[PDB]
RNA sequence: GGGUUCUAACUCAGGUAUAACAAUACCGAGGACAAUGUAUGGUGGGUAGUUUGACUGGGGCGGUCUCCUCCUAAAGAGUAACGGAGGAGUACGAAGGUGCGCUCAGAACGGUCGGAAAUCGUUCAUAGAGUAUAAAGGCAAAAGCGCGCUUAACUGCGAGACCCACAAGUCGAGCAGGUACGAAAGUAGGUCUUAGUGAUCCGGUGGUUCUGUAUGGAAGGGCCAU
RNA sequence: AAUUCCUUGUCAGGUAAGUUCUGACCUGCACGAAUGGCAUAAUGAUGGCAGCGCUGUCUCCAGCAGAGACUCAGUGAAAUCGAAAUCGCAGUGAAGAUGCUGUGUACCCGCGGCUAGACGGAAAGACCCCGUGAACCUUUACUACAGCUUUACAUUGAAC
RNA sequence: UUUAUUAAAAACACAGCACUCUGCAAACACGAAAGUGGACGUAUAGGGUGUGAUGCCUGCCCGGUGCUGGAAGGUUAAUU
RNA sequence: GGCUCAAACUAGGAGCCGAAGCUGCGGAUUUGAAACUUGUUUUCAAGUGGUAGGGGAGCGUUGUGUAAGCCUGUGAAGGUGUGUCGUAAGGCAUGCUGGAGGUAUCACAAGAGCGAAUGCUGACGUGAGUAACGAUAAUGCGAGUGAAAAGCUCGCACGCCGGAAGAUCAAGGGUUCCAGUCCAACGUUAAUCGGGGCUGGGUGAGUCGACCCCUAAGGCGAGGCCGAAAGGCGUAGUCG
RNA sequence: AACCGAUGCAAACUCCGAAUACCGAUGAGUAAUAUCCGGGAGACACACGGCGGGUGCUAACGUCCGUCGUGGAGAGG
RNA sequence: CCACUGUCGUUGAAAAGCCAGGGGAUGACUUGUGGAUAGGGGUGAAAGGCUAAUCAAACUCGGUGAUAGCUGGUUCUCCC
RNA sequence: UCCAAGGCUAAAUACUCCUGACUGACCGAUAGUGAACCAGUACCGUGAGGGAAAGGCGAAAAGAACCCCUGUGAGGGGAGUGAAAUAGAACCUGAAACCGUGUGCGUACAAGCAGUAGGAGCCUCAAUUUAUUGGGGUGACUGCGUACCUUUUGUAUAAUGGGUCAGCGACUUAUAUUCUGUAGCAAGGUUAACCGUUUAGGGGAGCCGUAGGGAAACCGAGUCUUAAUAGGGCGUCUAG
RNA sequence: ACAAGAAGCGAACGAGGGGAAGUGAAACAUCUCAGUACCCUUAGGAAAAGACAUCAAAUGAGAUUCCCCAAGUA
């Protein structure tokens, strides 16, 4: 993997670019259909756990 | 247990998007005075790993 | 080497393709900002319809069909986009 | 900020005792040197680890390696040879844009120096010239040659195509903003076009709210430009 | 010339005839003075050339003796080996044929010889090339290190 | 003397010659150091290098690279 | 081979031969097509040379469950023939040999299939009853014993060594030394013989040698010095 | 030297200029098509016979291209 | 004690010998016994010689199943 | 948030020279330990070290009294034992290579991968009313026909490899991941370690799916770029 | 000059002192191999570590060790 025979491959013909964000790893996006699991009433992040 | 490791390099230049992987464009670090504003334009941006090589960037980036 | 006559000439190099010539022929369907000429100079000039790059390269303003005509005074090869 | 001296550290592979080697004591000789530890510059095939390309009518030697133009190339494209010929690794704030205006090379005739040919006048004269730069293809609406004003050698883009394994490369109407020239319709995103070029990594610089390891910053990083 | 390519240089000697030898010439491709120059008695299982003697070295081989070879009795290997009912020629053909074509010849099987072929046996060519092979060696290749050396600090102090 | 086992030689050694180093805890060598050799020696000695009895001798060049000596100037580490 | 109004050449004409081509007949198979509809059936159409290679369907072998089953001394496995069946891998049956195990079916798991790797181990070929039988110092004959004598014992003769091929040791070996007995293997042949097998015997020291006392080179080395550790060196000594 | 008139030649000459080939349109019939997406490859030593050439000597079972057929991987006559 | 020449031998009597000759043979001699120097080390009158039939880096074990873009081999059957 | 320069501290964790109990879709004498056997042996090496081969009579020795040939030998034939003695100690079974003996046919005028398609004759069995077929063996004569593997553009090649036989010998295993098939559930699917009276049951930590855009903040069927609400990029309108 | 210990051997596992290269990077030197092989010292049925001069940044937790995730993520 990662290798043409001796002309510099694709992933280093091409740059590096961006960053990774911490707060992305703790930020969950929750969908409409998810919330079935849900017992109660209330919608925290406490009770999405 | 024993994993399959990622590219660490290839995951710095490709990235997942839904159906396929995206990237920037080359010739665009250095020397870009000689180089028409046309270029500086279009070689501006994301592009789109291409079908033939996107099964290389398949093997090299396992996870993504 | 006997005779002695012979020796180097270096001329070994050439360049790249350029892959010019007709890309759309006569009568064809034909869409705006399609390529109808690749040339060096106005082998072609752009008729009614057809644009000309810096390149020399004629391409349609408008959509139709390409038709190739000999016209004018210097009996020059043009290129036109029929509303058709 | 340098030298002289001293002895007390230290040294003795010096003498006298200690059976012997060593150590110790004293005497003697040196002495803040020498020597050693850390750091540092020099030297260092003494020794180690390695590298020292490919193409190629075998290899070596010589030549070549990227780009452009012509032919080979078989009237679409493409197409090889250590096949035949040449160029490039630049230049220009005008040699770009626009508006306006102009037409060349030569030959002959006449005319001071002055001729074969300088400058002037006349008649023929589709380019036999020019086009910054090789060649090919172009060039009168001149793409050739002057003048005035200028900065479109813009910014965000770009329908659609050519070419293409990819990475790249090429052309592009149209739209928005800000202009330049023109009385205006308009033209202008560099130059008649095709050579004048080099990915990524890394590091620098001009900007930017994007991030900022408890929090506020900052460092660092990201994005845009170079 | 242990050096000289051209080259068997040229001239002299030696031989009937001498690319070698000896003497000389100097036109030293490309001698030369302690990686010593030129000689040198003696010494050398040293190199070259020339003689006497002597000879089967040879003309040109003959005879003879012993040990094998050959026969019998006893013991009993070897390398090699796809399988063989294993001929010549001229062709053909992965380009030099026992095996294919055409043709010629040839009754079956031993023994003693022989080595022209079986591209005969033996050793995965050592020559040549290739492999981003190896080793060892060299150096003003690169990068290190040992060793040697420089200075600062420490062991390390006092006075003028 | 030598390539035990295809090379015995013109190769190596050799007495002799020269240069150079070394003042003694010598230079130099083994070693990580202690400890050794050099040497229970001491410059008529010891080491390294070249040459190689003897006879006649051994010319010129210090530009390069070494080696030895010198420090006016230039540059120059750690450190501060 | 042979061929001359051809069996040569040119121009025509008519027959015929000639391939795994085409057709005829039988059978299999891939794909697609109308349906009792999963090969439930009858067909039809187009196909079915093949390396690298891709796809599909199976055979056999060892082991597990099925199986405290079923088969088997009225004969298991294996071996060796024969017949028969399937497109194949292969299946079934059975004669003989054998003498104690085997395994239907369906799943499941593999040390799952060999002709080649100058493959590995064992066995056995060819060469071939061929080369050779190990210094050219040499043997002949008469008796004896014996199953058998060129080779052993005895005898006469002959030849060889004799600064050894005779004697004494050291080293090294270890019973090979002597006798009786045997001859399978060993001895490059035979063997009654032997350094072979088997069974007994044999080596007697104050003076020969070792041990012992002493030391050389060189070791080890209370303490001692040095060194990450291991260890290196070294004095007195102690070995040698 | 030129200029006129006859007369030849040229890959890098062209006042000209096919056949084919290529790019399109329309239309029948025939055909186990074309295209796109994904799983698995193998191959990137080719050879000869034509045709058009370069190179060589219009030499080579030579060499380098283009193009077709066969072999490769294909028996049979 | 050597090893200059030749024949033989070359699946040898012998993994270096025999035979006929050859060299040194009081010396830088030959030899017995014991000891020392150990692998990038030793030793070398120097041939890269020798260091247990092994030498341009011994042998044994281990890292180790080193790596090998190379060569060889790769085992039942049928259908497309 | 915690107080270094004082010292301790069990369990859950790692392992097997071993002792016991038990187990195996582990091997079965070329396997399994190198070693089933007098094996770390023989043997090789100065040494460190390397390192084999080699199992089976029979249920019970009942292991063959005695006789005969031979040398009081080997070996055998009788007798006897035994179910079996081509189970007789080299002993279960006894394959192949390889070597003999017997019978039938062919073969000494004919040129070659040794076969194949025909085919006369002969020999031998079973039927049959008696040479007529069928089965088996042989193969005079005719046609065609240059092994196999490997490697190659291309091999009968005089290119590689194999003397033969027998036995062994090369795509595995663990984990991750992707696609396909199949099965269960299905906008949901599934637990891991562990506990467990242990293939159950529990354990929801976690993972994948259900949303994307952007470097990111951020927004979200949108989002990014932009001055732009324009354009364009990437997404959207289920099956995991 | 008197008593008590030690010595040496023997599987693996632990702790500690030293520490490669083949290899991979399709070369190779940073790097990898790998703190592995090996050498050396030494213990116990285990060893080591162990009670916060530790994390965390939530509504805070509360020594050491080992397993599954987190995650082939940062």
């Amino acid at each position: 993997a990662g290798f043409e025979g001796g002309q510099t491959p694709l992933y280093r013909r091409l740059p590096k670019f961006g960053f990774t964000s911490k707060m992305a790893m703790t930020t969950a996006e929750v969908r409409l259909s998810e919330l079935n699991k849900v017992e109660g009433d209330v919608i925290s992040v406490a009770t999405l756990k | 247990k024993v994993k399959m490791k990622t590219k660490s390099g290839a995951a710095k230049r490709f990235k997942r998007t839904a159906n396929g992987f995206k990237r920037k464009q080359a010739f665009k670090s250095h020397i870009l005075t000689k180089k028409s504003s046309k270029r500086i334009r279009q070689l501006r941006g994301l592009k789109m790993v291409d079908k033939s090589d996107e099964a290389a960037v398949r093997r090299m980036c396992p996870y993504i | 080497a006997h005779k002695k006559a012979a020796g180097s000439s270096r001329n070994g190099r050439d360049s790249n393709p350029k892959m010019l010539g007709v890309k759309i022929f006569g009568g064809q369907a034909i869409v705006a900002g399609n390529i109808i000429v690749r040339q060096r100079g106005t082998e072609f000039h752009a008729g009614a319809g057809v644009g000309m790059g810096r390149d020399h390269t004629l391409f349609a303003l408008n959509d139709g069909v390409v038709k190739f005509a000999t016209k004018g005074k210097f009996n020059r090869r043009y290129v036109m986009v029929e509303e058709a």
